[PDB]
């Protein structure tokens, strides 16, 4: 009864018959905008199907030597269907996510994920090595959209802040002994109630291997990771031509 | 300090070594008092 | 509950990740010992990762009982019991099971 | 769920009467009687005797109004004794850089140390206060920073080091032309009172001659270290004293215990002098004479 | 009805017949530690007859010159019976003491003893004699056990502290015309609600004699002292294997 | 609800999650001895928490060969703990036991063992081969303590007695296609209701393989068996200084 | 007189049901349903299976009127079996001056051993009876003296000893003429119930190879000596026999345990033949024939 | 791998005492953690440089 699930929102519906429950990210769920926060004077466009979908981006393989990889939110979905064009037309924006990430294995590999969120995920620089040089990130380990950004450093998270205390933000683990799969619901969060989709990235998924792949040679060595997201209660203002960054 | 009891058992074909990953917290009944200052100083010179 | 770093022995910058997490194996035997570490989140150690040792650098004194998970991440398949004993101050570090 | 009966079945002698005033003297008259005797005491109970002023002379009604508010705990110990002095010289040995970590450790002048030696514990409140000027006394126009670290705090270790950014240390920041700074201190101890005697050893282990250092040094009355520097990245031009002075208000004390008679010697131990015994009071040459 | 007693505690019983009275010290008798005091959070053990014994430990000889002697609880019984496998198991530990100090002589012996106790009995050296090196006294003179040890200067009670006004202090008197035997009962005192066994002894039995013995040649010569003492109200806490020291 | 338990007792707990069931010995919990059974009129100790624990005692390797093994009950504890120091200073003892041993395997190995109690467990010897010797057995075979012993001729379990029947004593199987656990709750049984502990041992527990194990090779080739014991409602009386035999 | 939680807080699981019948079988019919499954048992609980007929095969309604009351305790072993034989022969070696001690173990015939170390803990009355004569069968006018020696009185050394005169200790004079001696004799163990079984040492100490002969040996089943002479100053000129046969009665029986099967060889120890170990049961050449 | 705190207590793993815990979470929040000066800023207006 905790095992198996179905999540089903717009469209698209994910089962699941081996996950291991899902979080809600800070205990509270994605909402629309009240009255007592807004602060635009248009009246905001709700698609309510069209982009409350299970829109699945990409597939990392997942081989006994990776480092972590992370996507920024919601970067990875303006370039994608009808979240894109709306992204795109629409200057404020505010949406939660329903994030699942799949990765199965037989009952013989093994291995653990932490697959975690955290808000306002800033990425560094090594610093010109030394750390004497104040060089910024360029635009595509910023924001590498769909298409995912792996970590290079993954013990300092690219930002000088250890993953041994990432399990604060919200998360939940895969290891391949008990579960498969991993949904986070994320509500919005930012200060101010709308922003913009093209600039502004309030979080970043990092999918980390801690414990390692392991499997002895016969076993299937391709253990992909597909990472799967919803747009929640999702709204846009402020109707101009197609911006596209 | 952590002790096999009995061993660690595997059929062939599974991974002989496994990885046990510890996590730690606090209970409910956790307080502190007496707040200071933390023991590592995270600058070496003027922050540019 | 945040990762503790028992394995706090690897230091170079190509294995920190190591860190995280302590092996288990088969041994060939009668109750080894896998691994040891202080219970203390104040003293430098294993502790200096998680957050409730990282938060107690800011207290001088703490108080109250505190928690250790361990999660198995080997395969379905292996199976095996352990012995996670908290040995109380002034015992010192035992010699056998 | 027992049947037996051993399981089922498995406190002051003294009550704190109000006193302000010493006791009154009743009138007494003579008295020739046997059987009751309130002068023959036996002093091997070990009891201190309760024998009155009426039972052994005539009296007469005495209302006593002498009060007793001068004598207790907070009366007799709520007066800022000098327990610590920090020098900060131009050119010397002793601390030359204008920094000097001086940990709290308030036995190290015997008048206060004398007093607060007659209990074994207590639990008190202190307002510490810092007089400072130079070796001379003048004041001269310097800012100083005072600042409490507690234990595990980063010590500083020179004058313009990192660890003066005080970000959770308690600091105080005051110049000699102001009146000295003055700021109050709670019970700090993770026990529940300042013991100034720990008959122990603070570690387990074999103790060796090594580690007899360790002997009567109990964490719970070290509470941490207090350091003071000049403000500035150059030195001052004034040789600087810290006169540190601290009254305790709210004292509870328990377990009184015999007041030292030989001179004190050390910190945080009774060593006293071997050769050098002095006996506890004056001396006379004969017994019946004065 | 106060010279003659009986006092029976666990399995061992002692009787008197020329007693002075029982004094408890600080007026208040050894109970245990209630809900209000206690920080830790496993149950103790309460033996409860196997530990609150009279324990009867050595027995000092009292000639003409002596000096006085010291013992300190509880490391007296850290290394007797069940008391002291409870001791050295156990991290915590906190009991009070019934005290019985016997020293019997003739009807034409004479001399008295003050055998008091003072909590927190630290033990100063000589300074190396003139005062000046910071001696720290051993590990026998600060904790001699069960044997006991003799004073050095007991005017001063090899801590600067005069013998005069240790008076204070819960106490009794032996003179030998009057009584033989002297009852300190005696509750637990300490800061923190339990302690340690091994490390901190609480407090000291000063058995010193002021007026010295004296008695015509031909009487009997060997006039000894024995203390016994019960830990009354025994409680210990935090198992683990047996450390000795 | 049956196959995963959890038994806390003392400070000591162990958790199951592939266990059969718990079996209560003949059909009732140990117990304090009522004051219609007892004799004894000392008041008896009763530590509650210092004794009541689960001890690990010992690891058998468990190899394809074996013929099984016999632990003597509570001579395995006369040499551990607080409750091998209460057992050497007290004449009078008794107490239940709750037995817990555990022998883990992976889902390819097999074979099964029949852990068993029984009470009085008398051991003869082979009588000088031919039967016409008058043998008693050393005493190490008697009561070998927490190393255990080996059992000769386990049809006959060294006493004459078959094996096929021992299943009318309390027991329970340890197969390692099922489970990996088997505890089992034995209480006081004797006829006098103290006894001594260092003379009388009321039980043996007899862990012997019936069906042999059985692994291609290539599995790991090391199967250990460990019992942990906890000695619950533990009383002791007659203090005295410590036997060792 | 306690503030504390901890001290004021500080049982069978089966019912005995009277059974006098076996248990009826009622009228089960098919079924043919998934959840529930009363076949497939755990026998890795290390319970008996209470799997019945019904849920099994169609059953029928079967009134068992079949008693129980025959396997009781009381009547199963309510039966005299030989447990001991005592020879005062004429002329020989074992006993020749007719008298002879035979201490009571009752664990020297193979037939009333065997049933009786099914059991641990047996608590019984017994009535022994005392069949005597000659060794070739016939009864001959010869006047006997059994007496019981319990654990402390003086055994008797000879025929005409003294401590036949027994002032205290019970005595049976029956002559062989008469029917045979029947004497009832109560539970006269120290412990609540004579144990067959005793795992353990009776004496403390160091148990060395010379004092093995101790093991097994509790005092509280050793009850005495059984002591028999011919009544008279001289010799008897007739060989005699002796059959003790006792039967229990008011039996109460505890821990049931594994039945013997290899032979006995020696009394009050297990001790088997090594080479010889023998398996329970007959054998046959293969498995899947008969 | 639920990615939730343990919900395990003390009781339920070790036989415990009744503890009245007085002990004050007060120092904890963020208006004591937080309401402490500290240096932020240094401004230099030097003679000559
Ligand atoms: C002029 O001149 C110049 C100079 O020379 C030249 O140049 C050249 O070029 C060429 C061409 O390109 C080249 O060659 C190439 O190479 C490549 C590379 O290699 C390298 O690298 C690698 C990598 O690694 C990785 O991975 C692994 C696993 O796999 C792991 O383990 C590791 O760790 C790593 O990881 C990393 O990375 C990743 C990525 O992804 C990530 O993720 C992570 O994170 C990490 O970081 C490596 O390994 C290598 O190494 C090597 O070396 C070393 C030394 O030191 C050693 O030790 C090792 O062992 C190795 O060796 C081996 O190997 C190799 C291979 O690799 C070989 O060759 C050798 O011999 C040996 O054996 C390196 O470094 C590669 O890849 C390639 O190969 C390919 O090809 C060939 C022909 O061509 C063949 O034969 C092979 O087989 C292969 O094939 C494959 O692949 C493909 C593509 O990919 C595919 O499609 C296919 O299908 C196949 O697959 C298959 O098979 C396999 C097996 O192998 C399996 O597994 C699978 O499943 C399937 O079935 C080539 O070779 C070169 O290099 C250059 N040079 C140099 C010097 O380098 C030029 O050219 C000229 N010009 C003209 C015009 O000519
Ligand atoms: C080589 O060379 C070297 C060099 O010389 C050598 O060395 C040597 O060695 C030796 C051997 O060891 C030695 O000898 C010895 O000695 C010892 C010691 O003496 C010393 O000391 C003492 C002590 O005192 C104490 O005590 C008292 C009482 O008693 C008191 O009074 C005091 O005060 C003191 O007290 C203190 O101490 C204590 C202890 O306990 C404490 O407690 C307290 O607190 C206090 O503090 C002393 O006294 C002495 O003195 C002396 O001297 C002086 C001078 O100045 C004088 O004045 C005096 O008077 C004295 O003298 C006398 O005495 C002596 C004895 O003592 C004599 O001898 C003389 O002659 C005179 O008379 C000193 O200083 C001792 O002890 C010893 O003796 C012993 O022995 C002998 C022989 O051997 C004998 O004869 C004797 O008798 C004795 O015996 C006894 O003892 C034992 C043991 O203990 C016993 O067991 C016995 O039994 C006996 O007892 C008895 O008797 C008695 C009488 O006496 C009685 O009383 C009882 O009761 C019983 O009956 C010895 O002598 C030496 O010394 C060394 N040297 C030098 C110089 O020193 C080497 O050896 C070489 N080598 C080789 C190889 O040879
Ligand atoms: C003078 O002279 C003299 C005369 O010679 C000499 O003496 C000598 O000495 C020596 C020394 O000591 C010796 O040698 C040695 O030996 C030993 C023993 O062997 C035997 O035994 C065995 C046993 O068995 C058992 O087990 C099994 C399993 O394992 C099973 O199956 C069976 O059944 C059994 O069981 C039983 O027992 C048990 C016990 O525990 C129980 O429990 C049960 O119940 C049962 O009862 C046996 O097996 C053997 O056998 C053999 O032989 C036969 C014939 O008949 C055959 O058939 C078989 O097969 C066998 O053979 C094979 O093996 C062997 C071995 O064993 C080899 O050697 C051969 O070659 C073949 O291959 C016997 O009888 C042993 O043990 C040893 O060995 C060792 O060492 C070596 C060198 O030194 C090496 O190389 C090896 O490898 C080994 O090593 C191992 O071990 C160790 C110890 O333990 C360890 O530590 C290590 O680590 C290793 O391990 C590893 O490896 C393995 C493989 O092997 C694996 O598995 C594992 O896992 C790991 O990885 C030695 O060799 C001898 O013996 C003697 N002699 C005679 C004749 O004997 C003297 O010395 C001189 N002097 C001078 C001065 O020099
Ligand atoms: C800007 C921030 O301004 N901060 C000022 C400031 C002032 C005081 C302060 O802490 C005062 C501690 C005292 C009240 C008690 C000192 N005590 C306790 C018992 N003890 C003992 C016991 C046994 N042996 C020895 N040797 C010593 C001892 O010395 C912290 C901070
Ligand atoms: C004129 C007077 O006539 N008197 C007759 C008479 C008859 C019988 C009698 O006492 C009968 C004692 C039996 C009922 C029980 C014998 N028992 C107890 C258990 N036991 C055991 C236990 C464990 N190992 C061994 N080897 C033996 C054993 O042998 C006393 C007196």
């Amino acid at each position: 009864s905790d095992r198996v699930a179905q999540l089903t929102i717009g469209n698209s519906t994910i089962t699941t018959q081996e996950a291991a429950n899902i979080i809600v990210g800070y205990g509270e769920w994605p909402s629309y905008c009240s009255d007592d926060d807004a602060t635009a004077v248009d009246k905001p466009t709700r698609p309510d199907v069209s982009v409350n979908r299970f829109y699945t981006l990409d597939t990392k393989l997942w081989e006994k030597s990776s480092k972590g990889w992370y996507w920024k939110f919601p970067d990875v979905l303006t370039e994608t269907g009808v979240f894109g064009q709306n992204a795109q037309f629409h200057y404020l924006y505010r949406s939660g996510f329903c994030i699942h990430v799949q990765c199965n294995a037989s009952k013989f590999h093994q291995g653990a994920l932490l697959v975690a969120i955290l808000p306002e995920y800033v990425i560094g620089t090594v610093a010109g090595g030394t750390g004497t040089e104040d060089s910024h990130p360029p635009y595509i380990q910023t924001q590498p959209g769909a298409d995912g950004f792996e970590l290079q450093h993954p013990y300092v998270l690219d930002a000088g802040i250890p993953i041994s205390q990432l399990t604060v933000c919200p998360h939940q683990w895969i290891n391949l002994r008990t579960n498969n799969c991993a949904t986070i619901i994320v509500p919005y969060m930012n200060t101010l109630p709308f922003d913009s989709a093209l600039n502004h990235c309030n979080f970043g998924l990092l999918v980390v291997p801690i414990s390692p792949l392991d499997f002895d040679q016969g076993a299937t060595p391709v253990i992909p990771i597909t990472i799967t997201l919803a747009p929640m209660c999702s709204e846009f203002a402020g109707l101009r031509q197609a911006v596209t960054q | 300090s952590i002790w096999y009891q009995t061993n660690y058992v595997v059929p062939i074909g599974a991974p002989n070594t496994a990885y046990i990953i510890a996590l730690a917290a606090a209970q409910k009944n956790f307080t502190m008092k007496l707040c200071k200052d933390t023991s590592h100083i995270l600058q070496t010179a003027s922050i540019q | 509950e945040t990762i503790l770093e028992v394995n706090n022995v690897p230091t170079n910058a190509t294995s920190l990740m190591e860190r995280l997490r302590f092996p288990v194996s088969a041994q060939a035997g009668k109750g080894e010992l896998c691994a040891v570490f202080r219970a203390d989140p104040g003293r430098d150690g294993p502790w200096q990762s998680t957050m409730l040792g990282q938060l107690c650098g800011y207290y001088t004194q703490w108080s109250g009982s505190l928690e250790v998970t361990f999660m198995f991440t080997g395969s379905f398949m292996a199976t095996g019991k352990m012995l996670i004993a908290y040995t109380p101050p002034g015992g010192p570090l035992p010699k056998d099971r | 769920g027992d049947r037996v009966a051993d399981m089922i079945e498995s406190r002051a002698l003294t009550q704190a009467l109000p006193a302000p005033t010493g006791q009154n003297t009743q009138v007494s008259s003579h008295r020739l009687d046997t059987g009751e005797v309130p002068a023959l005491q036996a002093a091997e109970i070990g009891a201190s005797s309760n024998t009155s002023d009426e039972s052994m002379i005539e009296t007469r009604c005495v209302l006593n109004s002498h009060s007793t508010a001068e004598t207790t705990l907070d009366s007799f110990f709520s007066r800022a004794g000098l327990v610590g002095e920090i020098d900060l010289p131009l050119e010397g040995t002793t601390n030359p850089s204008g920094y000097a970590n001086w940990d709290i450790d308030i036995t190290g002048y015997a008048q206060m140390r004398r007093k607060v030696e007659l209990f074994t514990y207590m639990r008190f409140d202190a307002e510490f206060t810092f007089v400072a000027c130079t070796p001379t006394g003048q004041v001269v126009p310097q800012l100083l920073q005072y600042m409490f670290v507690p234990p595990g705090a980063p010590k500083p270790e020179s004058r313009e080091s990192l660890a003066w950014q005080t970000a959770t240390n308690p600091s105080v920041f005051v110049k000699l032309t102001d009146p000295p700074a003055q700021v109050s201190v709670p019970f700090m101890s993770p026990a529940s009172a300042y013991q100034w005697f720990y008959d122990g050893y603070p570690t387990f282990g074999e103790h060796k001659q090594e580690k007899d250092l360790e002997y009567g040094a109990c964490p719970n009355n070290m509470m941490g270290t207090f350091s003071v520097r000049t403000v500035g990245s150059s030195k001052s031009k004034y040789a600087l004293v810290v006169r540190i002075y601290m009254r305790m208000k709210h004292v509870r004390a328990w377990i009184p215990r015999p007041m030292r008679n030989q001179n004190y010697l050390f910190k945080a131990n009774p060593n006293y002098a071997g050769d050098s015994i002095k006996p506890t009071g004056t001396s006379r040459n004969a017994i019946t004479t004065l």
